[PDB]
């Protein structure tokens, strides 16, 4: 049986701008088995409304995911994704970095 | 999702040409088939559309042309055999992962060539004899009708073609027996220039 | 430039708790088009793209019914494989099935290919010629052997070199407007001091299609890969891709690197430099 | 479209 | 292959059966007919993979299930009401287009209401005339099998121990020996056509032989005569110079 830690990634479809309606982004890929949990965090609360791509897989046959949510960023505001994988001893938090 | 066999029924004579007509309701690609079955026989497949050439010849001289534009998958044959006398069924897949449909069928009666007709009337003893007989009406044209007893205490069988392949000669045959005494042969087949000896 | 049609098969054993999860996806190029999840309601493949919408009632039966059946057989596959690895009954268990064809820049037969695997491993899969197979372990010659007396390598070919092909020139021909496009990437760098002698450079390429696209990073002409940061290519949830390349250069030398873009939408390679 | 039904291992 | 349940078999008013059908093929799909005179091949049932099946046409009256991959029994209840019927099984590696089935020898299934009239059948070889062997130089033998019910037969030829089909031809359907009667009895005959040489030739060895399907040992037999199950009765003739 062989495991593999998924690789997160945290972004927006544009690039943000304060008060610009767009899209957070959270991908994960490079995992396997495909049993995950993502949920995309606002100041520390999960978001509700939070839809996710179909599930697919690479050459390697490792999955990837796309979980996205509509939201309008502010400079109070923080960001994050929270994903929980059977790799994993605790949940995994990447914080959105507005200026990379 | 049909499929359509419009001839029921096809009598023919040796030699003639064979055209089995059949059609499908389904508009989507599909596999095309054909079987048959001989008299006594299992369900066998003659042949079968893949892809390719809409022209797909068979075994035993069998041919069927696909035309896609008319969703048609007719059989042919130039000059029939006696051997191909059986029950031929048309069947098409439309490839939704639904069962394979098959038509109602086409019995194709092909009728026998008698070369050198010398119809004659056999009695034939038992082996273990018993004095037990029976009369055998033999080697008549397949053009003259055998009639049915017409007395429940004689029992007469209906015409029946053998073939000996090893010559070539095919002859139609009935038998007739029956357990009373004024029973003979000389009058087994009087209800249908016959040899009797 | 070359085209293909892709279809992704997941069935997850989920023991004792009833039937398994099964998601089919099916791509062209870069671009999901249907899809089908065995714990949604409608229980029916679903469109993905608007270009598959022009197809009628009946094109959605036959997929239902031939994806459903998909899901039929990895289902027994996964009680057959538990076996052949003697394996618990209890134990969760993963089932991947992949294939599609692959078209040249005219749209003619390229290459076909059908891959299958369990518990995220190679587990058998049809080589090029479209009429063998390669097993990766024991386990899978048993289904080597079984799949070769029966031929399923000729059903497969027809369907490869043929429906495969034909339906997605199809495809191309119905979507020509999003999927023979090229979308160039849009590109800009940034800027961030480490600390006092290091700099990071963060090369980025924004809404390009398709994904395939090349990064790289020089320092006088010469490629460099020493502190090169490269991430994978993401979807920005749009139809178009995201990716980013960095480095870390010593301050004060950053008119030295250059990074090169290299992607089908763009007819010359950028070349972006930090003044 | 999908291939038909596939073989079971 | 495909073996499924004997060709023939009965059932009373009021009793379930269960017709049999395996194939060691590998087959995945496998499937259930029944072959009505002018309708052709109509679907039962039909089995895609092990542990799933699905209604076809006429799944009303009828059962099935499928626990392994080489078996595919069906069951025919007693509210099936056909009093003859025949049923063909088949199978194919998958539900695919591209799979033709292969079928099954078949099996007529009727019903006998009552066993008291089953018999056995007496089988007897009728040797060639010299009018026939000097007037035409061929020998035809008349096989004759008569006095069985229900009319469960399958008649063959063997010649020096080996079963002939070439110069044979036998009838298509039994006749009634009591042609009134709706339990009658039937009689077969079946001709055997060989040269006046090969018959003139004392060590050639002929013999017509007659399987018959009637009560099994599972059956319960309460009559003076002796029990009339499933058997094989035979006629020999040798040639005469």
């Amino acid at each position: 049986m062989i495991q593999r830690t998924p690789k997160i990634q945290v972004y927006s479809r544009h690039p943000a701008e304060n008060g610009k309606s767009n899209f957070l982004n959270c991908y994960v890929s490079g995992f396997h088995p495909s049993d995950i949990e993502v949920d995309l965090l606002k100041n520390g609360e999960r978001i509700e409304k939070v839809e996710h791509s179909d599930l697919s897989f690479s050459k390697d046959w490792s999955f990837y995911l796309l979980y996205y949510t509509e939201f309008t960023p502010t400079e109070k505001d923080e960001y994050a994704c929270r994903v929980n994988h059977v790799t994993l001893s605790q949940p995994k938090i990447v914080k959105w970095d507005r200026d990379m | 999702q049909s499929v359509s066999q419009h001839n029921h029924h096809v009598i023919l004579s040796e030699a003639a040409s064979l055209e089995l007509g059949c059609n499908y309701s389904y508009g989507g690609t599909v596999n095309l088939f054909w079987y048959v079955q001989y008299p006594g026989q299992h369900l066998q497949l003659l042949l079968k559309y893949f892809s390719g050439d809409p022209l797909v010849k068979g075994i035993k001289g069998f041919e069927a042309e696909f035309i896609k534009s008319k969703f048609s998958f007719n059989l042919r044959k130039p000059s029939v055999q006696w051997s191909d006398t059986a029950e031929y069924f048309c069947a098409v897949n439309a490839r939704r992962n639904t069962p394979l449909v098959f038509g109602k069928g086409t019995r194709l009666s092909v009728i026998a060539n008698i070369q050198n007709p010398d119809p004659a009337v056999y009695q034939l003893r038992d082996s273990k004899s018993s004095d037990k007989s029976v009369c055998l009406f033999t080697d008549f044209d397949s053009q003259t009708n055998v009639s049915q007893s017409k007395d429940s205490d004689v029992y007469i069988t209906d015409k029946c073609v053998l073939d000996m392949r090893s010559m070539d000669f095919k002859s139609n045959s009935a038998v007739a027996w029956s357990n009373k005494s004024d029973f003979a042969c000389a009058n087994a087949f009087n209800n249908s220039d016959t040899f009797f000896p | 430039g070359s085209h293909s049609m892709r279809y992704f098969f997941t069935s997850v054993s989920r023991p004792g708790r009833g039937e398994p999860r099964f998601i089919a996806v099916g791509y062209v190029d870069d671009t999901q088009f249907v899809r089908f999840d065995s714990d949604a309601a409608s229980q029916r493949m679903e469109p993905r793209a608007p270009w598959i919408e022009q197809e009628g009632p009946e094109y959605w039966d036959g997929e239902t019914r031939k994806v459903k059946a998909h899901s039929q057989t990895h289902r027994v596959d996964l009680g057959t494989l538990r076996g052949y690895y003697n394996q618990s009954e209890a134990g969760s268990h993963t089932v991947q099935r992949m294939y599609g064809c692959d078209v040249g820049s005219d749209w003619r037969f390229l290459r076909g290919y059908h891959q299958y695997a369990y518990d995220g491993k190679d587990y058998i899969a049809l080589k090029e010629d479209l009429r063998s197979w390669t097993a990766a372990d024991m386990a899978a010659q048993t289904t080597k052997h079984k799949w070769e007396a029966a031929h399923v390598a000729e059903q497969l070919r027809a369907y490869l070199e043929g429906t495969c092909v034909e339906w997605l020139r199809r495809y191309l021909e119905n979507g020509k407007e999003t999927l023979q496009r090229t979308d160039a990437p849009k590109t800009h760098m940034t800027h961030h001091a480490v600390s006092d002698h290091e700099a990071t450079l963060r090369c980025w390429a924004l809404s390009f299609y398709p994904a395939e696209i090349t990064l790289t990073w020089q320092r006088d002409g010469e490629d460099q890969t020493q502190d090169t940061e490269l991430v994978e290519t993401r979807p920005a949830g749009d139809g178009t891709f995201q990716k980013w390349a960095a480095v870390v250069v010593p301050s004060g030398q950053e008119q030295r690197y250059t990074c090169h873009v290299q992607h089908e939408g763009l007819p010359k390679p950028l070349t972006l430099r930090w003044e | 479209i999908t291939d038909q039904v596939p073989f079971s291992v | 292959g495909i073996t499924q349940s004997p060709k023939y078999l009965f059932r009373k008013e009021g009793q379930n059966v269960t017709l049999s059908c395996e194939q060691n093929l590998n087959h995945d799909a496998m499937y259930w007919y029944r072959q009505d005179p002018g309708q052709g091949l109509r679907l039962i049932y039909y089995s895609q993979i092990v542990n799933d099946f699905q209604k076809g046409d006429i799944a009303e009256g009828y059962s099935v299930s499928r626990e392994k991959k080489e078996s595919f029994p069906l069951t025919v209840t007693s509210a099936q009401k056909n009093p003859t019927a025949f049923y063909l099984c088949a199978s194919s590696i998958t539900l695919s287009s591209y799979n033709e089935q292969f079928f099954g020898p078949g099996t007529r299934l009727t019903v006998l209401e009552d066993l008291k009239n089953v018999f056995p059948p007496e089988v007897a070889v009728f040797e060639p005339s010299e009018a026939e062997i000097s007037h035409t130089q061929k020998a035809t033998l008349v096989c004759l099998a008569t006095g069985f019910y229900p009319d469960h037969v399958e008649l063959s030829w063997w010649v020096n121990g080996k079963e002939v089909h070439s110069g044979v031809c036998t009838d298509p359907q039994p006749l009634k020996e009591q042609p009134a009667l709706n339990d009658s009895r039937y009689a077969l005959s079946s001709r055997l056509r060989v040269s006046a040489t090969f018959w003139q030739d004392p060590r050639n060895h002929f013999r017509c032989q007659v399987q018959f399907y009637g009560l099994s040992e599972n059956d319960e037999w309460t009559q003076d005569r002796a029990k009339p199950v499933t058997q094989i009765v035979s006629a020999e003739a040798w040639g005469r110079a």
